[PDB]
């Protein structure tokens, strides 16, 4: 575990 | 192409409710990739994928999302090539090349770690001009100079040079002294750090002596690791 910030997530687009 | 480590299971199914990720790192002609395979061993699909890396020593960060655009179905496997760049936030890791990764889907957030082979961070423009090499070698304080034995090595100097050059470790000069080959080499990392080397290859001696000079001498041990892996493969 390490602390994650929401804005650092790289989300995949959905097709 | 450069040396690529064998693929490893970075996140086994048992640790991530059926999600399994295996991968390796490559450097292709400019460009760093985390080359991965994702398998869903669970009984329900997984979607809403996202990824982020913890701050790390060389500021490694994904340059695009994971190319997973539809639900990953039970027993399905997909190969994913994730481009990376070194423009992200920096924090010292231990080991230096350790990379902590968080991957989430619709089920949970999972965490694993993997080592980034230091060679994938050797830049293409790492060939120092001869005279700049001379000035740079002299300028690095001699207390920074660290010596390593590459033990039990059975390659000749030309093969040593050619394998290293394939990995952006450049042979800048060569001399034969008393039947001993001396190679002068340079490389530069993605963060701007220059490492200079003298490699000495001696008659019927199975140990090469590698002398490294770097303004950040903590990196030198990692570079020795790399030379050893390259030359043994």
């Amino acid at each position: 575990y390490f602390p994650t910030d929401e804005r650092s997530w790289v989300y995949s687009p959905l097709h | 192409g450069g040396y690529v480590a064998p693929k490893a299971v970075w996140l086994p199914a048992v640790k991530a409710k059926g999600l399994e990720i295996s991968g390796t790192f490559t450097h292709r002609q400019g460009h760093i990739y985390m080359e991965m395979n994702f398998t869903n061993k669970a009984l329900q699909h997984m979607t809403d994928f996202a990824i982020q890396f913890n701050k790390n020593s060389f500021g490694v960060i994904p340059s695009t999302p994971l190319a997973i655009h539809t639900p990953l179905m039970p027993n399905q496997s997909i190969d994913v090539s994730l481009p990376l760049n070194t423009l992200g936030p920096v924090m010292k890791m231990e080991p230096l090349n350790n990379l902590q990764v968080a991957v989430k889907n619709n089920i949970d957030v999972f965490y694993f770690s993997c080592l980034i082979p230091l060679n994938v961070l050797f830049v293409e423009d790492g060939k120092m001009e001869r005279q700049v090499f001379l000035a740079t070698w002299k300028d690095i304080p001699n207390e920074n100079e660290l010596q390593f034995q590459i033990k039990e090595c059975h390659l000749n100097a030309d093969t040593v040079s050619s394998k290293l050059q394939n990995n952006n470790v450049y042979t800048i000069a060569k001399r034969n002294v008393e039947g001993q080959d001396m190679l002068y080499q340079s490389l530069k990392l993605t963060n701007g750090i220059w490492i200079l080397a003298e490699l000495r290859i001696q008659p019927g001696n199975p140990n090469y002596t590698l002398s490294l000079k770097c303004r950040a001498p903590e990196v030198s041990q990692y570079i020795y690791q790399v030379y050893d892996s390259i030359l043994k493969n």
